[PDB]
Formats: structure tokens, sequence, C-alpha cells
RNA sequence: CACAAACGCGUCUCAGAGAUAAUUAAUGAUUUAAUCUUAACCUAAUUAACUCAUAAUAAAUCCAGCCCUAGAACAGGGCACA
RNA sequence: AACAAACUCCUAGCCCAAUACCGGACUAAUCUAUUGAAACAUAGAAGCAAUAAUGUUAAUAUGAGUAACAAGAAGCCUUUCUC
RNA sequence: GCCUAACGAGCCUGGUGAUAGCUGGUUGUCCGAGAAAGAAUUUUAGUUCAACCUUAAAAAUACCCCAAAAACCCUAAAUUCCAAUGUAUUUUUAAGAGAUAGUCUAAAAAGGUACAGCUUUUUAGAAACGGAUACAACCUUGACUAGAGAGUAAAAUCUUAAUACU
RNA sequence: GAUUACCCCUUCUACCUUUUGCAUAAUGGUUUAACCAGAAAAAAUCUAACAAAGAGAACUUUAGCUAGAUACCCCGAAACCAG
């Protein structure tokens, strides 16, 4: 408890860099968490007058996943501002041809929309693999647990597992499969 | 894009805004009370020629009251004591 | 308004009242006419309560002027340096000893906003949050993917 | 004072040193300048919390 | 005086009402929620006994909040009103936290 | 067309790959036949958009004067031959 | 569940919003009567209080250093030229 | 047409501070209560009466109201009228003005197109600094002052998207 | 509102007038200074004198009479008439 006031004051506003893979979650609920840190709304010594916000490090995200026909349905829209410039644009081609952008808009859709959002911004780093530059890597004091749970596939279960668990009814030898 | 003709909740086409979950839990929940409240009411402990007069007494006395408070009211007295005292105004040390 | 004014965090005058408590209020100045209508609550003042107050508190100096004035005032000096004026002009003598007695407990500290309505040194007993305080510590000390 | 801190009033340049003396009075050995809680070593604002360890 | 506060030694609040009290006067305040020590805390339910913890604290310092304007307005229904509020307040110094061994 | 230019009535050049909608097919279950499938898996044939290869731009800080196919001003290109 | 009001509790009080009309209490500044004499008191009086009338008068900005305005050439300086 | 830069009848001065049911404007602070229209009217851009309302003053009952009671063919929600009871209101007397160009919501109807943010009456309601993203009229809410307390209210994504028959 | 901190954050649709209803894209104002707009006492109420009478003549009186205090804006037509 007891420190000087400079290196007490220091540690108290210190930023920290969160890892958060992203590898068939939800960008939604990857934005959720990471808008949350990145507000620095995670520390008791919150205020929106400080500028108290963490780096987030969001990785495979071209992995992400999306419930329901997403994919299909949901479309991104932009205006370059000249007559005849309205692009809509579904999902799965937005993806497509940037691996980045779906996680990076649903966050900035989540952050509060004044000025501190250009900033804290600035603070999420989105590779779409995982290759991070070494000196990002450095950094890095903890990992987020990843907000969904992933179902393994048939392949994935031990025969212990197979065994393990009842045939439920019995076909008959007659008939072919 | 989808606009709402005229003003948005009088007309004959307005706004269509849904009952929520929230609203019919709170609509259901006063309904439990005026249940109970009308429980309480079906029983009286007197019956109606029971209670007849029953306090006549405490309620024309009231009324005195009321009357007699009224006709108390009368200009206030006046003392010599405020059209003296006026003169203190002018106290001196000589 | 606050944007407006200045402002201070609450303090004390000497650390009053840690060791032992010392009344801020050093001296009082009272001018009044003997003449004057305006001044006659203070005179009355003088003559009954003045005499009282003075004994009642044994460490502030009352000097009071006759003087050929006509807006009594009564000024308050304080041990912090603070002077504060005041016009005992057309009061009572109630309204005056009740105004005597603010004077007399006021710490002399300036009357703004105060930013917070407690003030501490050392709040903090036992730590002071940091981002790592919740934190649980790993083998070797390596951090999310760092392999060894 | 109050609210004061000791290093506040008492000015000493170098309390390594100072601390190994004072450990060697109490018969205790060697503090081990051990790293404990880092973040970001790349970033022009790093923070470094270091332990001393002894025994 | 309505108020939770965390207190410790040697500090200061202030209270935003009148206390009839001399300055000076030395006070236990009584109603004692929670009580803490870097090692151990005792909480209350929801109040500590009396004969366990006793905290006084000072009066030092019997004033007046500075002035507070509040301003009612209506369009162009010609009426404004201004007042300006003074509250008296009460500086307290809390003096000591005492804590007696007997606990079951 | 009476400035060394500007100009048309004159002269030159103008494009690959991927993507789809409607609609056609192949394999094939729920419904051991069938069946293009808001069944899977691979699939084919297929408008315009629209993205994208590719092209263009891309040397931080000499600049008084003087020239200019560069220019409202400010900028910009020249000024060692000869 | 929680979160969420001029509602309601809590600690103190000087103890409950408002247009037209209506009632009340105070009061700035002048003058007069007596006080008063580092700028006041009790009365009596009034040309008795201006963020709004395309208000009046003066003065200042903005538009704006904007629109717009002018002297034929050289020289030996009033002599030649060009119209 | 023209009669000294404006002639459906010049200009100037006086009558003159013409007269405007029409527009605009109307100056310190704080507190108490506080108003949406029945009747006439060259009247519906206004007045003058009622009903409300305000300031005083005298009084005594005032609302709320169970039976009983109020039509003849059929006929609803409901009124009228009144003891008790819960409350403190109501009535007269004396002074006064403003207001009398109305909106939406729910209800009963009429007109219209079983149209209107339409129009005409009757009963009720509202005109938040909270909610319905924004919002006059819907919903929550007996509008005081100071707190760096607390509990509550109304309130925030509405479901379905289904047709094999050899 | 705040805040260590000017901004950055959060919360608020100028003011008058007119209107059923105005952030209104309805009215008016560049700004500053100085000027610029409620006036009357019949009945009433309030205070006081004296009172079957009161008023300093003339009047009024089945508690009245006499006195005092309480009250009712500003700018604007096209016109009309005389010289
Ligand atoms: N005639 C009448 N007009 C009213 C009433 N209440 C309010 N008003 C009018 O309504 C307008 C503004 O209403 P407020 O500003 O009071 O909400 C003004 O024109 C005002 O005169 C009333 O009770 N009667
Ligand atoms: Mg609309
Ligand atoms: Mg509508
Ligand atoms: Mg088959
Ligand atoms: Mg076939
Ligand atoms: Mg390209
Ligand atoms: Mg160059
Ligand atoms: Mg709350
Ligand atoms: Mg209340
Ligand atoms: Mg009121
Ligand atoms: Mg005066
Ligand atoms: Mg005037
Ligand atoms: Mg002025
Ligand atoms: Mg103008
Ligand atoms: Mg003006
Ligand atoms: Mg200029
Ligand atoms: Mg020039
Ligand atoms: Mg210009
Ligand atoms: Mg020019
Ligand atoms: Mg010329
Ligand atoms: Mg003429
Ligand atoms: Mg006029
Ligand atoms: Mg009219
Ligand atoms: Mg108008
Ligand atoms: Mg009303
Ligand atoms: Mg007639
Ligand atoms: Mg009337
Ligand atoms: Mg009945
Ligand atoms: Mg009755
Ligand atoms: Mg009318
Ligand atoms: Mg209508
Ligand atoms: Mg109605
Ligand atoms: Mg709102
Ligand atoms: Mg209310
Ligand atoms: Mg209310
Ligand atoms: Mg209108
Ligand atoms: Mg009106
Ligand atoms: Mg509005
Ligand atoms: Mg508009
Ligand atoms: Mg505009
Ligand atoms: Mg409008
Ligand atoms: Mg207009
Ligand atoms: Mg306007
Ligand atoms: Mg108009
Ligand atoms: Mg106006
Ligand atoms: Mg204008
Ligand atoms: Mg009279
Ligand atoms: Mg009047
Ligand atoms: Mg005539
Ligand atoms: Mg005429």
């Amino acid at each position: 408890s007891s420190f000087s006031k400079a290196p007490q004051q220091w540690a108290t506003f210190a930023r920290v860099w969160y890892l958060l893979d992203g590898k068939m979650q939800p960008p939604g609920k990857l934005a959720a968490m990471a808008s949350v840190k990145l507000q620095g709304l995670h520390k008791p010594v919150y205020h929106q007058l400080s500028d108290c916000g963490d780096h987030v490090v969001i990785m495979n995200t071209r992995h992400i996943a999306f419930s329901g026909n997403k994919w299909e349905q949901k479309v991104y829209s932009s205006h370059t501002g000249y007559p005849g410039g309205f692009r809509q644009v579904t999902a799965a081609q937005l993806h497509q041809k940037d691996p980045v952008a779906i996680v990076k808009l649903a966050i900035y859709g989540m952050l509060p929309k004044n000025l501190h959002r250009r900033t804290m911004m600035q603070r999420l780093h989105l590779f779409p693999d995982e290759d991070i530059p070494e000196d990002i890597l450095k950094n890095l004091v903890e990992e987020l647990p990843q907000p969904r749970k992933v179902p393994r596939r048939l392949d994935e279960y031990t025969q212990e597992e197979i065994e393990a668990f009842p045939r439920v009814w019995s076909p008959p030898e007659d008939y072919r499969l | 894009r989808n606009r709402i003709p005229g003003r948005q909740w009088i007309g004959k086409h307005r706004r269509p805004r849904p009952v929520s979950a929230q609203a019919k839990q709170n609509m259901i929940r006063r309904l439990e009370t005026e249940a109970e409240n009308q429980y309480w009411l079906s029983r009286p402990f007197l019956t109606a020629e029971q209670e007849r007069g029953h306090a006549a007494v405490r309620r024309a006395a009231a009324f005195q009251a009321l009357k007699a408070a009224q006709a108390a009211r009368f200009p206030a007295h006046r003392r010599l004591e405020e059209q003296l005292g006026h003169l203190l105004v002018t106290r001196k040390w000589s | 308004t606050a944007r407006g004014t200045a402002s201070r965090f609450l303090t004390s005058v000497l650390h009053n009242g840690l060791g032992r408590y010392v009344q801020q209020l050093q001296r009082l100045s009272f001018s009044l006419s003997r003449d004057a209508p305006s001044s006659r609550g203070a005179r009355e003042f003088v003559e009954r309560e003045v005499t009282d107050f003075a004994r009642r508190n044994p460490g502030v100096v009352i000097y009071v002027n006759p003087r050929p004035c006509c807006v009594p005032r009564v000024v308050a000096e304080y041990l912090n340096g603070a002077v504060r004026e005041e016009s005992i002009h057309c009061k009572s003598v109630e309204e005056i000893a009740a105004l005597v007695q603010k004077l007399a407990d006021q710490s002399g500290l300036d009357v703004i906003r105060i930013r917070k309505p407690f003030h501490t040194d050392s709040p903090s007993i036992q730590g002071q949050w940091h981002p790592f305080t919740n934190k649980p510590t790993t083998l070797g000390g390596l951090r999310p993917r760092e392999v060894q | 004072m109050t609210g004061k801190e000791l290093f506040e009033m008492w000015t000493i340049t170098n309390p390594m040193g100072l601390l190994v003396e004072e450990l060697k009075k109490r018969k205790i050995s060697a503090p081990e300048s051990r790293l404990t809680r880092q973040s970001g070593s790349t970033t022009a604002l790093p923070v470094y919390f270091v332990g001393l360890y002894c025994d | 005086a309505g108020h939770q506060w965390k207190v410790t030694a040697e500090d200061l609040i202030l209270i935003e009402n009148e206390l009839d009290v001399a300055c000076g006067e030395r006070i236990r305040l009584e109603k004692v929620l929670l009580v803490g020590a870097d090692n151990f805390t005792l909480l209350g339910k929801p109040l500590l006994g009396k004969e366990l913890v006793r905290v006084e604290a000072t009066v030092i310092e019997k004033t007046e909040s500075w002035p507070k304007i509040n301003m009612k307005f209506q369009k162009r229904k010609n009426y404004q009103r201004k007042r300006i509020t003074v509250n008296p307040q009460t500086v307290l110094r809390i003096n000591s936290i005492e804590i007696a061994p007997c606990l079951c």
C-alpha cells in the first residue's frame, strides 16, 4: 500500500493489453467485451474524463462465426457521397474482401458515439489470423475467455465418449444403410 | 424510408407499437393487488343497520368546531406598546 | 454559478481540531454612531451583549468605536489573515447576536464552492486498486502466447 | 507531519544500498530484484512491478 | 446526518445541516456499519454493537454554504423566479476510531 | 487562322478476371421410386450491377531574379552546354 | 432481478409549479419634512425602474478594406510627339 | 391624361393628441389563490349578461349518498333524488375583473367516402424537468429549498413465417 | 455539471410576441448609451374624528356623517373640413 505518490498514480491508471481469440465466435459477443475493455469500464477507477481504456488485440478474425443466416442477410451499406454512390454489400462479400471489417464495424457500433470513440478505436488491434508483430505480442498481459463455447464436431469425440453414450434405438438387421 | 403518415400516435394510421413482456407483468401485478383488494372489501364487520348513527355524536361535534373556528374571526386587538413602541426608532446615547 | 466562480477543497487551517481546537476568529471591530438611528440595534448589542460575549470568548479582541457613521459595520478578522466585512446596519439586537456568533464559529477560509464534502490524507488503507491487484499470477510469469 | 511520507522529508538518494545495510543489521542476506508484473515493454508508457525477495 | 461516510482517523467531513454543539465538542458517532483494518473487517447487521467499536469526532467549524442560485423559467409565459439559497454547514474532524477486544 | 497559338468541320485511343438474379441441369435423402435442395456434400450452365487485377500519382525542405506550351493570386517546369 | 421520476422515505429547513384577471409583502433611484453627516432613518411626495414598439436621437460594428472610382508618351519640364 | 419626381383628385398649415372592435408595444423583487365558453347582439376579429373565478364578510350545512321513488309498446351504459358514513366544504352579503376565435385522446351519436391531423353536439381526460428513440393532447406522477443517501412508478427487439403423396 | 486540467465527456430544440399548437423555415431586434407607455374616487373597502347626529353655510342622515388612503396606458391609417 505504501508507494511514493508518482509510482502509485502511475500504477493505478496504467494501460493493459488484453488478447482475445476470435475463432468461431460471433462478432457481436466479441465486440461486447472488446467494447467494455476499450472504454475502460472494467476498471473501478473508471470515469469518462479519465483516458482510461486498455488495448485489445483480437486475432483469428477471419474465422469469425455468424449465428443463423446472417452471413446472407446482414448487409453493410455505405455511400461514397457521389450520385449513384450507394453501396449495399452482403456480410459474406464484405468478409471475403476485408477479413477485419466485420468485427471492426461491430465494435465501432458498440462504442459510445462521442469523440473518444475515435481515440479508443486506435487502441484496438485486429489480426485476421495468428500472426502478430512480436512488438505487440510482448505487451500482452492476459487472455479473455472466449464468449461462446465451441461445439466439437463428431470426429472430435474420443471413442470412450462415443461408447459411453447410449444406443437409443435398435435398427432392423434387414434394413440397409 | 418508411414514414409514419401524419402524426405518430394520433390518427387513422398510427405507429404500430407492440406490448412488452414488461407491460404484461406490470398489468398482471396490478390485477393481483386489485383481486386481493376486493377480497378484503367483501365482508364488513358491522351490518348496514348496525352502523346507523353509530357515530353521529362525533360528526355533529366536528361541525360545531368548524363553525366555532370561523365565528371567532375578528380584527385583532391593538395595543399601546405598538403605537408608542414606534418612537424607539430615535433612541440615543447622550 | 460553479463554472463561474472559484473553488477549493475541504480543509482546516493548521489541522485544527486534530491535536486541539483553536477558535479561529481573532478580533472583532464594531463601528457605530451614538446618534444615528441606523445603528440603533448595534448600540443595544454593545450595551447588553458585547460584555458577555467577551467572557464567552477570551481569545478574541473586541474593538468598539463610536464614530459619526451612517452604516455600522463589523469587521471580523481571522488567524488565517482573512478579513471578513459585514454590515450590522439596521438590525435587531437578536440579529446582530446571531451574526456575531456565525463570525465566531467560522474558519476564516473563503466561502466558495467546496469540491467534495470530505478530506482525507491516506484514504487508501490496505491498498489502492490498480489493474493488477485482482489478477492471478501465472507460472514462470509468462505472457498469453509466450513459450519457454 | 500529517499526510506526509517518509522519503518526502528524508531525501536519501540510494534506497538499495541503505536497504542492504539495514538487512545486514537484521541478519538477513541478499534482496534479489525479481520482475513480478508488467504491461507493454514496447510501449511509450510501460508499467513494471518489481518485487524484492529474501530467501 | 442521513448519509453514510467512509471515515478514518485525522480526517474531515462536511455535514450539510446544523448540529447543536459548541465548536470544539467531542462527539461519539454511534451508528457504525463497517469497521476495517488491513487484515480484517467487521460487518454490521446492519449495525455494530456500541461495545464493539467507538468513533469520536470533533466539530471544528460551524459555517454556511456558498450561495446556490435556483432559477425557474418558462418560455413566453413571462415567468422567472430567482432565489438564492444559503445552507448552514458543519465541519467535523473525526478524531479516533477505537475498537474493543470483545467479540464472540 | 494577318502572334509563334487556340480551335473543329479534322486526327488518335478505349480493356482482362471474379461475382451474381430469374431459369435450366447432375448426384440424392426426409418419403429406401422419384425429386435442381429455405436437405446435406461436391457440383455444373447462366443478365446487369458491383468488387478487383492492372494503369495513374508516388525523389521532404536551393530558390533572389529572368523565361515558360505552368498559371487569376499563390503554386509548378526551366535557367551547365549551344 | 437490477436499472430507472416533480412520487415516497431519509438529514436539515425559510415546509410545496403555473398563463389572463385578482390579493399581499417588500424595494432601486430621486425630491421634501425632521433626523443624519464616510451616505443614512421615520414619514410625505412623484416625469418613481426598459432584453423587445421595422421605437426616437447620437455613436459604433457587420457586409468590407469589398462594390466602385482616375492621370495619352518621352523629355532639356513645358518642348515635342500620338490620337 | 396633366396641374413642381406618389393626382380616381395638388400642396401646406390649422381643425389634431382626428378615429381605429385592427396590428405592434407596455419598465423592480418575492409570495397567495387562479380561469376554455350557456344567452342575446349589422353579432359571431367585439361587447353586455349568466355559470365559474378572485378579495373581503356573515352564516349553515355542504359534497359522498342504502332502501323507497320518477310512463304510457320495445329499449343499454346510466341519470335524477336522498339517510347513514367518510370528510370540510357549501350558501348568502359586499366588491371586482378577465374570459366568452380550443386542441387531441377514450366513449355515445350525426354529416362525409362506416376519408381525413375533417366537421357538429354530449360524458370523461390530459396538456412532466420521468416514459412512448424524437413527441401537446397516450402512460407514470398530491410539481417547495439544500444532501457526493434510499425505495419505488410508467417503461426498452412483436410474433409467426406451414401445403411431398408414389 | 464538472474536472488536476482550456477543450475533449454528459445534459439542455435562443428570447419576445402571437397562438388550439412555435426550435420553428411565423413576428421583432447588429450592438451600446440616453430618452420612451395606467390618469379620474359614484358606490365600496380600510384607518380615524364626532356621534342621533356629522360637516368651518348651502348638504346628508331609521348609525350616520366627515376626512384621509386605495382606479382606469403608448405609437400607427386611408380619410374628412376650412383657409
Ligand atoms: N380562455 C382561457 N384561456 C386560457 C385558459 N388557460 C390558459 N389559457 C390560454 O392558453 C394560452 C397559454 O396557456 P399556458 O401558457 O397557460 O399553458 C394563453 O393564450 C392563455 O390565455 C383558460 O382557462 N381560459
Ligand atoms: Mg410526420
Ligand atoms: Mg397519424
Ligand atoms: Mg434414389
Ligand atoms: Mg428426371
Ligand atoms: Mg484498384
Ligand atoms: Mg522551380
Ligand atoms: Mg432513483
Ligand atoms: Mg412532493
Ligand atoms: Mg401558486
Ligand atoms: Mg422613502
Ligand atoms: Mg418613466
Ligand atoms: Mg437601455
Ligand atoms: Mg433593419
Ligand atoms: Mg429598442
Ligand atoms: Mg472595415
Ligand atoms: Mg485595392
Ligand atoms: Mg465579398
Ligand atoms: Mg473592381
Ligand atoms: Mg484618362
Ligand atoms: Mg406632386
Ligand atoms: Mg389612437
Ligand atoms: Mg369586431
Ligand atoms: Mg401579427
Ligand atoms: Mg387550465
Ligand atoms: Mg339589429
Ligand atoms: Mg360577468
Ligand atoms: Mg338510490
Ligand atoms: Mg343529503
Ligand atoms: Mg369572440
Ligand atoms: Mg379537429
Ligand atoms: Mg370537455
Ligand atoms: Mg425525452
Ligand atoms: Mg403531481
Ligand atoms: Mg398535481
Ligand atoms: Mg393557426
Ligand atoms: Mg387564448
Ligand atoms: Mg415543440
Ligand atoms: Mg415549420
Ligand atoms: Mg434556420
Ligand atoms: Mg409556423
Ligand atoms: Mg412571413
Ligand atoms: Mg424567427
Ligand atoms: Mg403575421
Ligand atoms: Mg415581436
Ligand atoms: Mg429582422
Ligand atoms: Mg366615494
Ligand atoms: Mg387596480
Ligand atoms: Mg361626413
Ligand atoms: Mg365616416
